[PDB]
RNA sequence: UUAUUGGAGGUAGAGCACUGUUUGGACGAGGCCGAAUUCAGACAAACUCCGAAUGCCAAUUAAUUUAACUUGGGAGUCAGAACAUGGGUGAUAAGGUCCGUGUUCGAAAGGGAAACAGCCCAGACCACCAGCUAAGGUCCCAAAAUAUAUGUUAAGUGGAAAAGGAUGUGGCGUUGCCCAGACAACUAGUAGUCGAGUGACACUGCGCCGAAAAUGUACCGGGGCUAAACAUAUUACCGAAGCUGUGGAUUGUCCUUUG
RNA sequence: CUGGGGCGGUCGCCUCCUAAAAGGUAACGGAGGCGCUCAAAGGUUCCCUCAGAAUGGUUGGAAAUCAUUCAUAGAGUGUAA
RNA sequence: UUGGCACCUCGAUGUCGGCUCAUCGCAUCCUGGGGCUGUAGUCGGUCCCAAGGGUUGGGCUGUUCGCCCAUUAAAGCGGUA
RNA sequence: UCUGGUGACUAUAGCAAGGAGGUCACACCUGUUCCCAUGCCGAACACAGAAGUUAAGGUCUUUAGCGACGAUGGUAGCCAACUUACGUUCCGCUAGAGUAGAACGUUGCCAGGC
């Protein structure tokens, strides 16, 4: 029965929903999502365009590959082909 | 000098702690002028490697034919039985 | 190059994924049977399923 | 009364107390050594009340360690409030102790001595222990 | 769901190269105790040069089974609970609270756990004085072995507690004392005379004490047990509304030669 | 809202951790911010590489410029992570 | 005892002290039996086994508790809504 | 084959040391009238040139001492099963991190001249 003290922060943000979007191997479409992040995680590669500081992003049509190039760096590309 | 050892028959299951209670030890051979074979030697006569230099060394061990002259690398020295397991061999050639 | 399938114990109070791959096989309740030919795709699901089933031959 | 002088974060977790020991089992240092084998904690107040019953039957004269220097905090809140403000303030400091790693590594002393010595100090502490010398 | 291949991400673990915390050795940095670095060690939810088990999205992939989705009428729920594990809070306190993830109850009757929604087996369409079996058991109340073989304990441990204490008792290993004769016991102040074992350690199974609470024995369910207890294996048998045998029920599929 | 209520503190957005290697995931659990700023701190074309550690050199902050050498990011990015 | 949790009771489970009347544990206050004393004896300290029986009259405050007066072989600690 | 230009290969390729040469090809220098320009100075950028030099850069051959890659065996963790309230065992799959065996002083496409 005594008067417990105050609590300070509480407080989160809200969520944003990250990550992969499509995956290795499907069929995806010229404006579709590959992946996202509030940086660079993962480079672009031929036919995959970046957005702003996030969204790579396919310019047109085909399959989907990760794939990296240097040590540590990684990539994505989109092939056409079929 | 005093060695010897079964070449290991390879793909043990988990059952390999119930041949541990009785005193063996695990073994691997390395070296120039060898293949790794998987050993079994008992650790009954590992008192007595100390009795012949100490740790540093040679004695040979014979797993058939080929009795390599050799010298102990490492251990797994687990506590809270005082005990060893897994040791490890190295030619010198 | 066959295997005949029973199934022994029963199948309430197990977890969702093993209640869910045992009609694959086609057993239904217990104490049935269904027979099947060899195949490495049938012989991974009873390595799941396994601590249930009488297989013979 | 061993203190971190600083440290990050006032208010931390607990320790998983489970599992073997992470390393520092091996004797480095003294010629004589006391391991532990149960799973408790100490509490920063019983490692220097098993130094200082540790020093005067050798009357300061071999070197004397330890081993487990404590990190982490951990709090009681205080004289009985209801459940849930926040978290109290700290009171002492912990380190957690594995089964298996090495408390105390004396040397500068014949066997049939230190190992007395640390038995007297065994009593101070909330865990069961075992005489140890050098692994060879 | 499963095998195959290809992938996303940084937990358990590990580690000190990174920001930070550390105890030890030599290392310089005034005129008798201290000021950068180096060697050997440690710690971490907001420390990672590393980094699995599993899950997760996709193969125009192959095997098995039965779903899935679009639209349109009709709702009910928005007071959950206990177990098993990963966690925060709490005091590694609760039949506590709060999330993940499974099961069962809720909405499920039977058999076992002495009785006992949540634990252990298993899902009741109804009949019969039929057989096998699961979980637990087999001297009697009460269905079934006073079964077989190896051992163990002498306390009712089984049939509720730790730190510690101790020539309890077994299978285990090492080692130093030895008919030249110790360790028991005699007589000397140099130590003589007695004829089969004695100490240290090291690891383990089973015990004992530590053990004090309230109508009446009083946690074995009771009688009672030195095997009717524990460990180790091998054999039958009982054991449910499970599954079979069989009679008729209602609905569906397929033959449809309407069975 | 509330481990019954008033009292104290909170009420939306942003960033971590808890969160259990996809996403998601609570608590009166642990830590921090914001309710703008910039006519250039926006666009383009070229070119350059850092904070430090030494080593000496009018002034000496221990360190306000100058060179030389070893510097993989130990600096910087208008703002908290 | 002071709490923590909210599981039963709000279509009522009457709540502190005291009188009446008990009943039960032993971690024992007296009495019975011992060990040990830094026990000369008489007294006294400390510990073990022991529930069969005993456990006081007054002033003060609603009191519980408490202090104080005069005794007694002693003025025990608790459970029983 | 070798020297140069442009590609791919996770630094197994690079730094750290040491020895070898020529400039037929890169450099080093000779200068600033012009092309252009240093918040300054043609050191750099550009331009004009070829007497010198292999010391330097780059090239080539050794050295595993610096980093880097790295197997077989183990041990911790762990999906599934069993037993149990123990900071648990036991059985069946996957399987690291550190540490050792070591491999390693690059590889290969296409051009123009030998
Ligand atoms: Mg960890
Ligand atoms: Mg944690
Ligand atoms: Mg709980
Ligand atoms: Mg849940
Ligand atoms: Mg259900
Ligand atoms: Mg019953
Ligand atoms: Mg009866
Ligand atoms: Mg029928
Ligand atoms: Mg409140
Ligand atoms: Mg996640
Ligand atoms: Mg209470
Ligand atoms: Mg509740
Ligand atoms: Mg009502
Ligand atoms: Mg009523
Ligand atoms: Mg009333
Ligand atoms: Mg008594
Ligand atoms: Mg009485
Ligand atoms: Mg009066
Ligand atoms: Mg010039």
């Amino acid at each position: 029965k005594k008067g417990v003290s105050s609590t300070k922060n509480g407080r989160d943000s809200e969520s944003k929903r990250l990550g992969a979007k499509r995956a290795d191997g499907q069929f995806v479409t010229g404006g579709s999502i590959l992946y996202r992040q509030r940086g660079t995680k993962i480079y672009p590669g031929e036919n995959v365009g970046r957005g702003g500081d996030d969204t790579l992003f396919a310019k047109i049509d085909g399959v989907v590959k990760f794939e990296r190039k240097g040590r540590d760096k990684k990539q994505v590309s989109v092939y056409a082909v079929a | 000098s005093l060695k010897s050892i079964i070449r290991q028959g390879k793909q043990t299951r988990s059952d390999l702690k119930q041949l541990r209670k009785s005193g063996k030890v695990p073994a691997v051979v390395y070296g120039y002028g060898t293949k790794n074979v998987s050993v079994k030697v008992d650790e009954v006569e590992f008192i007595k490697v100390i009795r012949e230099v100490g740790r540093n060394g040679v004695i040979e061990l014979g797993v058939g034919s080929k009795t390599i002259k050799v010298m102990v690398a490492d251990y797994q020295f687990d506590p809270l039985k005082n005990q060893i397991t897994h040791i490890d061999f190295l030619a010198i050639n | 190059a066959k295997l005949q399938i029973t199934l022994t114990r029963s199948v309430i109070g197990r977890p969702e994924t093993q209640r869910k791959t045992v009609e694959a096989l086609g057993l239904k309740k217990t104490n049935s049977s269904v027979v099947v030919e060899d195949n490495p795709a049938i012989r991974g699901q009873i390595n799941k399923v396994k601590h249930l089933v009488t297989v013979e031959e | 009364m061993l203190l971190p002088k600083r440290v990050k974060y006032r208010r931390q977790h607990r320790p998983k107390t489970t599992g073997r020991s992470k390393g520092g089992n091996y004797v480095t240092f003294g010629e004589f050594g006391l391991q532990a084998t149960t799973t408790s904690w100490i509490t920063s107040r019983q490692i220097e009340s098993a130094r200082i019953a540790m020093t005067r039957y050798m009357k300061r004269g071999g070197k004397v360690w330890i081993k487990i220097f404590p990190h982490t905090p951990y709090t009681k809140k205080p004289l009985e409030v209801r459940m849930g403000a926040g978290k109290g303030a700290v009171e002492g400091w912990i380190a957690v102790v594995k089964p298996g790693r090495i408390l105390f590594e004396v040397a500068g002393v014949s066997e049939e001595v230190a190992r007395e010595a640390l038995r007297l100090a065994s009593h101070k502490l909330p865990v069961k222990t075992k005489f140890v010398k050098r692994e060879e």
